[PDB]
């Protein structure tokens, strides 16, 4: 779903000013159950607020309260906790590059163990979920705490889970079986480039993204003399 | 593409300034054993695939060869020669008593997975199993491999040979007879340079400004180790951008807050850009970041009295012969990244020995050795009005040289 | 009541607390070889005798096998694989680059002659020649064997192997490459595990108002060493009863010349207490006279703020709870009793080296390793909040399972 | 439960009836090097499994020890033991260079899987790898084992060794070095123990009758054996029933129509069951199917001169006791069905040589070497009023008798 | 035009026709070890001069790899992983239990001195002692190498060995463990080839109207071996053209002593016809000359009812696929020259045995095999209704297509 307007007024702004760019005169256009052209699954949820019973917050001013912090691998015994608490990956931000990446795919540890699922499917979406969740019980049961669910490797005969939906779906599936906290979520998919996206898979269970579409077209655009800033520094 | 015709280059200068006739770098040029394997591997799938290794031995009269294992797909033939030459020229400067080794496989990790990754490390020592060994051949990891290869590699060749033969191997597991101090080895090397050096030049370590350009393992040991010696950290860098402070930077604040990437730098802050970061004002730079960073246009912006190359090739030849034209001390990469090869020849020893070491003594010994080669090569390139690149090349060419005289192969 | 399974019961209670699966269990409580020969011997008379001999090995995942043989007629396969077990614990939590291992043989010294025993050695090196060596599983001596057995062997399997193999055996005279300290290195232990004691609690070496149930042998020693610095409560247990009670009283020194099977130091009709006093208001005690001489009775009525047991299960778990419970320090056997495993591991890595160091150097390693041990444990033990019994065998079973896991067998 | 102390029973009586001391009999009674392993094999679901095997080498006086391995959940080592002895009688009865050898794994090939079994072999192989060889110990196939499996084993030594090995199993296809032969070597065998059998009594096999119970490959191969020999075949059986023809049966017909398994019976036309079928009119009868089928009660209704055990243990000693009453000629199994044991020695040799001989060459060894057998056996028992088990009992346990005193192991 | 993608396609097309998976055809389409080493040589006038050796093993599935050696400058890796190759597919349409191999070296004999020659030999034994062996890799001579070569790489060997090994190479003299029959090996070879194929078809060997394009070496060789028997009707290709042309008539035996450096065998000015005669009604035709001699022109233009290939690459694909359609029986040059490699392993066969054939043994089994083989080929072509080249093929790599397979690589 990518358009030339979603890159040269979100992606390229983004690199210029370092912050998500401004906008006036809010949505007149309809929702998604209303548009008649497709729209992504993102797009049906929207994101809630502190209205009354709780203020929001300033993170700017107030960053001394706020913490990116995340904790990537198995949980130790809460109730009786040793060392083996924080033998795990501890990341500053939950957008992990393509080196970061390929790094955690790598890492090969046997205490710190890695599994890639391929979220595609043909016709059956709930059987493609189901060997989502079949393999993934498959990894915890071998001892993998790292699940990666992949949008690659999608050609027109196989078309990639909505994202969201493929996350969210592990992750309830997890908590009831007492399966989440030996785990964590990587997801690999290119319908990920904005904060929503973002905001919306973290919120939904996702430890941790990539967004190797958007960098490739960083990559493009660099290459093809727009966008002189280097790749590492976009 | 070139790499190979660089390495025969360097090597028949050495060789030229050293005084040795043709046939050495006859012999040198190429090494006199390279293999050729296809791995069968059975995949998750069901599927076999064949996959392509490369075993390369550059020489055997100083010792057993010393080599890495690297899990690439872009890796040749040609690439491995080149490496097994400058492993060879790294324990020559070391003083080892290794040859040159490297070892690669044609293959991507990243799409591999777990048992894949053991199967096909289990085939390549199976392929490889006739030409190595404690005595013959030692491995060690490099791209895409770690101490859980290195284990499987191990009990295949225990596995085939009957018994145990932990010093077949080298950057295993403590528990499997690995060393202390593998992770600080590269580190602990480039302090110890950057002390000689400041050292020689009359600059006084209490107080020094040092400029540290990447902040990985690497780069936070160092950093550690400089903070305690007593030198100021005026800068460092990461993957987001840099921070500058004259005064200090609290790097016991900057550790603890350190991730797993090493990662230090704030959400809402503006950073450093490692351009600038480059030309700060310092007595000390350490490179340990990704290479091509010192050219024409900023090779007189650098202000640092010393260069350390932490990473590989962090320099270009215009850029040395400008900071040799500025009276600046350049420490090669070749010298100052040879703490994690000295480590592994101090875990072969305790193999051998089958005593092993502690922290303090790993420490000690790999002082002792960098201080000794870094002094040769600096009598060398004082004696010699050349550079301590070219001199490094000569101390690490004149042993196996020397060596090949002496057994008669030339 | 059997020892086996109360081994399989400890590694396994060891594991869970550890937080390993069940496969870990399952592979490390019967030894994955055991091997069972018979030896022809030819007697003195001219008839031929055919004797039965095991050796087990436990794993080799973190080194070769280190097990001692004992001839004894009363040895069995289930006894032969639990002290394998055993030797696999000790070995683990001194750190060592071994595994476990074990031997016997059916037989009766007594009985048999010197020729027969020589005889006897040698076909149980012929028999068990093919899964033993320096790199494999080494050898040492065990109740009724000795140097004289342990050079037979190393003969032996030096004719075998075509070439000397002084590191295939330990417990070698001097002259066939033996170390020094192997006399007192149980003791040496034990006095190192008492030091490292006091030093953590606030106890001092000055006072050490000392129980022991010993005064044989190691016992007297122990003693001897403590009268140096500390003070001596009351002695019991000298084969005879409480024929030693000065309450209050130090002991000339009479390590000189003097056995207990002759009185026990001065005259066996001294004034006599009783068999069983125990209790006084001591700071160090050493009970080792029998197996399980405290028990839930008695449990409460000690007074020793510090416990080291020199002898083989001399406490039970509800003592030891009672004792934890209490506060007393308890330094486990197992940890106790290994300056004989350490002493023989030197003499490996002299063996391997082909350099023998001297006494001083061998106590001064013991130390080390020793206190080097008991940190961790001691350490380990207050992180977990348990016993350190315990403690010790999850430090003992981590290497091996860390080593399993790592080489992929589980 | 008693296999152990009948096998050691029928050592005993051979070795008083030879007039060897006690001393041979407590040498033979137990193997000299039994081996137990524990092999971990990763499953298809990913878990682990610790399976338990056993390899037996009886002797090896006489020459490596020849042996099978089975698949089986019943396996012990008293089995194994038992099974390796009666090998070594088995070597001893055709004069083979062999000893005594029998591997045996816990498992349920039902339940594994193509991958599993292959896994399990290599651990098996790598296990015992210490201890066997082409020199030492040489495995084959039993229950639950095929060329498959043989050839996994032999990929396994071969990968350990580095260098191929044929010769250190035997059992594999023919591309990887096995021998013609292998399939109709038992019925080949029986054939000529019948062809002698009935030169001996004067039974001309032109026209001769002889009912087969068991149409296996065994059976089948025998029966067209006869036929070929001019023999007619009255009786066959199945798994479900058998056929009766005093004038002859069709065997080429019958092999025609037989399937993978062995069925020739219609499915609306009554059989013969085998109760009735043992008792037909006929010269030679020939059970080659499952055991304890003559007792008493059809031992006197038994019309057939001379009866040959193809299967294993097809006869009490009741009904051997009847049948020498009635003096009928009794051919047993452990000469009988030693055509396999002598077609894996040819392979052996074959393997040695590198050089493969032919489907006629393989017929006229096995032929003179089963005639040489059959006729020294014969000898004995004519010249001690004893029975044909009996005698080749004596035969195998007098080779690796003398072969031991020889040596001097006794 | 590339060898190497030739061979890769042909075993493609075998596969296929055999229906085989493509990871088969990954598998064996390269070499699984390829060995490239530097021999420094000393030579006669006091310099060293750097030889460039190849080694390559293409499949050790079915056995150890036998290979030849040539010293050519010209030699290349893709050139040696070609032959390495088709010396597969010859051992596996004999049916030998060998592999792919071949070596080779960069040098010129022409100009290499003897003493130099032996050093070369000598240096290469010494860089591939570890990968090759009597039971890993047994080489032989080619072109520019002979028993002399062969006899100083035996040596060397047995040196480095410590004992004899005539086994390790063949190609030796007489007295080092040479065999019978090296010499006539490819021209008896062919001879029985035709002999065979006549016998298939309806012609004898009295009339025999024989076609040659040889008169050296070995056409003189099989046109004097028919000469007893059959008769002749045209030579050509005498290296100066249709010099012979009886056209119907016989030639007078004459190879008591003449070679073509001086004439041909009478006069070198005698009539001549023209470079190319063939055509006439013959019965048998060889073809040796030079390389694609039958062209797609010519192809109908021939009318021998029998045509066996002597030479390589003597025609091609359009052309034998004329000839099938036609229905004339067309030998493959692969099966055609056998025999050296039938005679190199009954060599080998002699060395492990230690008993040495005569001619006539030799001559024997040498018709055996060869007759085997084309009865083997010729039968499965007319099952599968394709040409006697493509059956080879598909013979050749069936045996380690399944090797592989069974073995588990694939």
């Amino acid at each position: 779903g990518y358009t030339y307007e979603d890159i040269q007024k979100y992606l390229i702004p983004v690199i210029k000013e370092g912050k998500d760019p401004l906008g006036s005169m809010g949505n007149d256009a309809p929702l998604a159950v209303l548009s008649d052209r497709a729209q992504s699954l993102f797009n049906y949820f929207k994101q809630l607020f502190a209205q009354v019973t709780n203020p929001p917050i300033d993170a700017i001013r107030e960053q001394l309260v706020t913490s990116t912090m995340t904790w990537l691998g198995a949980e130790g015994d809460l109730l009786h906790p040793s060392e083996r608490n924080v033998r795990r990956i501890k990341l500053y931000t939950p957008v992990l590059s393509n080196e970061q990446f390929y790094a955690l795919k790598t890492i090969v540890h046997p205490d710190l163990k890695s599994q890639k699922i391929d979220v595609l499917f043909s016709e059956d979406l709930e059987r493609g979920l189901k060997d989502m969740f079949t393999q993934a019980e498959k990894a915890i049961s071998q001892g993998v705490s790292l699940l990666i669910l992949s949008d690659k490797k999608m050609n027109e005969r196989l078309t990639p889970i909505p994202p969201l939906l493929a996350v969210s779906a592990l992750h309830q599936h997890l908590i009831r079986k007492g399966l989440r906290t030996k785990v964590s979520i990587i997801v690999e998919s290119g319908e990920a480039r904005e904060v929503h996206h973002f905001a919306a898979l973290i919120g939904y269970g996702a430890d941790a993204i990539n967004p190797y579409l958007a960098y490739a077209t960083y990559k493009q655009e660099i290459d093809e003399g727009r966008l002189d800033i280097s790749y590492e520094e976009a | 593409l070139d790499v190979l015709k660089s390495t025969q280059t360097v090597i028949h200068k050495a060789l030229e300034k050293l005084g040795y006739p043709e046939e050495v770098y006859e012999l040198l040029k190429e090494p006199m054993r390279l293999l050729t394997v296809k791995i069968p591997v059975r995949m998750d799938d069901g599927s076999v695939k064949i996959f392509t290794g490369y075993r390369a031995q550059h020489n055997d009269s100083v010792g057993p060869t010393k080599g890495g294992i690297r899990f690439h797909p872009n890796v040749t033939e040609k690439e491995v020669k080149a490496l097994s030459i400058w492993m060879s020229l790294k324990c020559g400067i070391i003083d080892l008593p290794y040859g040159g080794g490297k070892g690669g496989i044609v293959c991507d990790p990243r799409d591999m997975s777990f048992r894949e990754l053991e199967r096909l490390s289990r085939g390549y020592v199976r392929a490889i199993s006739q030409i190595v060994g404690p005595t013959k051949d030692v491995p060690a990891p490099d791209v895409f491999t770690n101490s859980q290869i290195m284990a499987w590699m191990m009990d295949e060749y225990s596995r085939i040979d009957e018994f145990n033969s932990p010093g077949f191997i080298t950057g295993k597991p403590l528990v499997l007879g690995g060393s202390h101090g593998r992770e600080s080895a590269t580190a602990k090397g480039v302090t110890i340079c950057i002390k000689e050096a400041a050292k020689k030049r009359g600059i006084d370590i209490k107080g020094a400004r040092v400029v540290v350009q990447g902040f990985g393992n690497a780069g936070s040991y160092l950093a550690k180790f400089m903070h305690d010696a007593g030198a100021k950290v005026v800068g460092i860098s990461d993957a987001y951008g840099g921070l500058y402070d004259p005064e200090g930077l609290d790097i016991d604040y900057l550790l603890d807050r350190r991730d797993s990437f090493g990662t230090v730098t704030k959400l809402f802050n503006d950073t450093i850009t490692n351009q600038e970061l480059l030309e700060l004002d310092c007595d000390i730079l350490v490179p340990a970041a990704i290479e091509n960073q010192i050219t024409e246009e900023n090779a007189h912006n650098i202000r640092a009295k010393i260069v350390v190359e932490a990473a590989n090739g962090p320099t270009t030849l215009e850029g040395t012969k400008i900071l040799s034209d500025r009276d600046i001390l350049l420490v090669p990469d070749v010298l100052a990244s040879a703490g994690g090869v000295t480590v592994s020849y101090f875990e072969w020893v305790q193999n051998n020995q089958g005593f092993y070491w502690s922290e303090e003594e790993v420490e000690e010994k790999l002082e002792k050795m960098m201080v000794k080669s870094f002094n040769n090569i600096y009598e060398m390139a004082n004696n010699r009005r050349i550079d301590m690149r070219l001199a490094a090349y000569m101390v690490g060419v004149r042993k196996m040289a020397e060596a090949s005289r002496f057994r008669g192969w030339i």
